[PDB]
RNA sequence: CUUGAGUCUCGUAGAGGGGGGUAGAAUUCCAGGUGUAGCGGUGAAAUGCGUAGAGAUCUGGAGGAAUACCGGUGGCGAAGGCGGCCCCCUGGACGAAGACUGACGCUCAGGUGCGAAAGCGUGGGGAGCAAACAGGAUUAGAUACCCUGGUAGUCCACGCCGUAAACGAUGUCGACUUGGAGGUUGUGCCCUUGAGGCGUGGCUUCCGGAGCUAACGCGUUAAGUCGACCGCCUGGGGAGUAC
RNA sequence: AUAAUGAAAU
């Protein structure tokens, strides 16, 4: 997983604040750190099923949320994503 | 059952330790049961791992005619 | 930076290169940035069954803190080295400083 | 012939016959016998009995050499185990040790199939 | 299993001592345990069935001496 | 709005998964020494191996498959499954005291992934034993059960196949309803008598009360009392067969 | 160790 110094980081930079850790905001910005973290883990050992769960579940959670946000404040979602680089 | 770690409060069992080592196997060499001796499950664990440690290591015998 | 308990055994009839060796090594570790935390030499001991014909090995045993490349390399000289005969790395969880079972009974 | 005055006996012990052979400190052999060339076939062969008679024409075999003690080393679960050792001492021979050898792996080649008869 | 006969002992104490190791070490279970190939669901059942008769034994033990017979 | 559902800080136990090294016991084979008539196998036998020196005993070398003891009605995983020791990468569960978001939830036709043994394709490797096959026997016969040999396969890399009494023959989620004895893994306070008492969480084995069931039995881990969604059945053969 | 069979009804 994310180490501390990296879990910090991202709260100050996505929170209104150093103690706002559970904003919509703060766990998709997580979750997307450690996505793009694991993609050269998955490129190397591709046998790995056991592993793969956790990333499939990452991914179906970050999905929930964003349509969360883009129901309640369309504004926030747009500037979140343009942050973030989501979109195929 | 009596477990002497228990009661001396270890917290990890030091496959370093030979002359403790000793006292849990056979003549032949093989690790004695925890029902004979009164350990519990958790240090009986750390023991077996310990011992195999010092069997690499050559601090202790593999069998009783090598 | 991780921490590393290190224990190898060296042939009885090259007893002499040990004090060499043992600086050597220490030199490697500190010039990356690390610490040495317990160095002990304990002498020759007889082994338990024998190994290539042998019994009488000389035993060395340490407690590091280093990066992970120059345990690599550490590891690569002793497989490379025909004075080694056996070694084994583990990895610990905190410094230790206390003093061994082997120099409390010997 | 040379004189030894110190030697060993191995026993192979397994469930269909029995063989004993008397050797020096290093390994070579001076004389042998077994259960099957000792007057005994088939349901006959693998009886204590056997063995006792075995062991004592091993003895007789090897009375030009003038040993005087004996190591014993024993292998196999079949009948013979002891009836041997006990000859062997009745011959007049002074036991110094006694040692079981039987191989035991420590999980390695597969055994052979049951038997459904 | 190794013997070495002391001073002064007989050789019948010497050869029940090596009886006596020889059950402890348990060769005879271990070769007549190892003769032939058993399957893995074998294994597991005979565990089990092992472990139900002592536990349903134990029971009837310790429930039997509550009644008289006579 | 904070009670459902999630995020953050400190710890704990584990045969959970992918990759690379290494150790000790045992079987087989090759090359030597000592030694001399048997070995091996069965209910009883002989096919086989042996004076061209076997079987037994001791010394040196090669190879590849599995990890005794610990080890248990023990542990981990969605299921299939996972067991020597060391390092690198990596998924989930549980506990104590606080802070944060504010219904962000449950089920799921079609769709998409994973999925024991045997089997198929291309390239490697091959101790042990083993479909097919060959020869002793037994029998009225014996294309079998028993004995002596023995190759496909069993092993490794990559790609197919999609089935099992794949079983607790019991779909997933939430709430409520008398007791007893154990296993395993966390955590609070203390009469103080420092080796012992009194509490509070997760998982798990057995017995049994009311209720329920055709009976056998199930019984807070329900087959009891209720709510939300899905899959399936309608006499036996013909048939999970034909087109 | 092995070692087969018994029309339909009352």
């Amino acid at each position: 997983s994310l180490s501390t110094e990296a879990t910090a980081k991202i709260v100050s930079e996505f929170g209104r604040d150093a103690n706002d850790t559970g904003s919509t905001e703060v766990q998709v910005a997580l979750l997307t750190a450690q996505i793009n973290h694991l993609q050269g883990h998955f490129a190397e050992h591709k046998k790995d099923h056991h592993s793969r769960r956790g990333l499939l579940r990452m991914v179906s959670q970050r999905r929930k949320l964003l349509d969360y946000l883009k129901r309640k404040d369309v504004a926030r979602y747009t500037q979140l994503i343009e942050r973030l680089g989501l979109r195929r | 059952k009596f477990c002497r770690f228990t009661a001396e409060g270890v917290q990890e069992i030091d496959y370093k330790d030979i002359a403790t080592l000793k006292n849990y196997i056979t003549e032949s060499g093989k690790i004695v049961p925890s029902r004979i001796t009164g350990t519990r499950a958790k240090y009986q664990r750390q023991l077996a791992r310990a011992i195999k440690r010092a069997r690499y290591l050559s601090l202790l015998p593999y069998t009783d005619r090598h | 930076m991780r921490h590393y308990e290190i224990v190898f055994m060296v042939h009885p009839d090259q007893s002499e290169q040990v004090p060499g060796m043992i600086e050597r090594y220490t030199a490697a570790i500190t010039g990356a940035e690390g610490k040495i935390h317990r160095l002990e030499d304990w002498g020759r001991r007889q082994l338990a069954y024998p190994i290539n014909k042998l019994h009488k090995a000389h035993y060395v045993l340490m407690n590091v803190e280093a990066p992970q490349e120059v345990i690599d390399e550490l590891e690569t000289t002793f497989r490379f080295n025909d004075a080694v005969i056996r070694s084994m790395v583990m990895r610990t969880k905190h410094a230790v400083t206390e003093a061994s079972p082997m120099v409390k009974a010997k | 012939r040379k004189q030894v005055s110190d030697g060993v006996a191995h026993i192979h012990a397994s469930f269909n016959n029995t063989i004993v052979t008397i050797t020096d400190r290093q390994g070579n052999a001076l004389g042998w016998a077994t259960a099957g060339g000792s007057g005994f076939r088939g349901s006959r062969k693998s009886t204590p009995f056997a063995a006792q008679v075995a062991a004592e024409r091993c003895a007789d075999a090897v009375k030009e050499y003038g040993i005087k003690n004996l190591e014993v080393m024993v292998k196999g679960p079949g009948p013979g185990r002891e009836s041997t050792i006990r000859a062997l001492n009745a011959a007049g021979f002074r036991i110094t040790n006694i040692t079981d050898v039987t191989p035991i792996p420590h999980n390695g080649c597969r055994p052979p199939k049951k038997r459904r008869v | 299993p190794v013997i070495k006969v002391r001073e002064n002992e007989p050789f019948d104490v010497a050869l029940r001592r090596f009886k006596r190791s020889c059950e402890k070490a348990g060769v005879l279970a271990e070769v007549r345990r190892r003769e032939f190939y058993e399957k893995p669901t074998t294994e597991r059942k005979r565990a089990k069935a092992s472990a139900v008769k002592r536990h349903a034994k134990k029971l009837a033990r310790e429930n039997a001496r509550r009644t008289r017979l006579y």
